[PDB]
């Protein structure tokens, strides 16, 4: 039941990414596509 | 951590606060109990959630 990322308790945080993984894929997924069906045109 | 959101005082003066990684559920929601400090903020606002 001990986390060791209680690490808050001495002040130590971590911030989520302003990009989640959904969006990561979904720029990737934009990648795949326009590579996919235009080539180096797009 | 408390953050700070601002268009910028050239803009306008209303700011919106971000309480960093903890739930609003927990947030102390001493409002018109600011005076009597439980808080180590002194500021306290109830606006939108």
């Amino acid at each position: 039941r001990d986390l060791i990322c209680a690490q808050k308790f001495k002040g130590l945080t971590v911030l989520p990414p302003l990009l989640t993984d959904e969006m990561i894929a979904q720029y990737t997924s934009a990648l795949l596509a326009g590579t996919i069906t235009s080539g180096w045109t797009f | 951590g408390v953050s700070v959101i601002t268009p910028g005082t050239n803009t306008s003066n209303q700011v919106a606060v971000l309480y960093q990684g903890v739930n609003c559920t927990e947030v102390p929601v001493a409002i018109h109990a600011d005076q009597l400090t439980p808080t180590w903020r002194v500021y306290s606002t109830g606006s939108n959630v």
